[PDB]
């Protein structure tokens, strides 16, 4: 194969890891890290509420 | 009649061979141009290959 039809296809690969890359980032905001360590508070909404 | 024909089988050879020697010209600047394109690396080998069968 000539090597565009190489590159191009490296560039579709990646292009896909990156979207790849970007739904594992929404799948990792699902369950909610501490962005810091410290004393947690009250939880102001419980198990069954609806966030945005 | 027989040396009749034999001139003109000549001068049609003749006419022909001029044919041959341009399209065998073309082909030769068309080979250039997809080595030209191969070396470059836009086309593949089978591209080459078959300019030049």
């Amino acid at each position: 194969v000539s090597k565009q039809q190489y590159a191009d296809a490296n560039a579709a690969y990646l292009q896909s890891k990156a979207a790849v890359e970007q739904a594992r980032i929404n799948l990792r905001y699902t369950k909610v890290l501490s962005p810091i360590s410290g004393r947690i508070g009250r939880s102001a909404v419980t198990e069954g509420a609806l966030v945005t | 009649a027989s040396v009749a024909t034999a001139y003109l089988t000549l001068k049609a050879d003749q006419a022909q061979l001029q044919l041959t020697k341009d399209t065998l010209g073309t082909y030769q600047k068309s080979f250039d141009l997809t080595q030209r394109s191969y070396d470059v690396g836009v086309a593949s080998a089978l591209d080459l290959r078959q300019a030049q069968t």
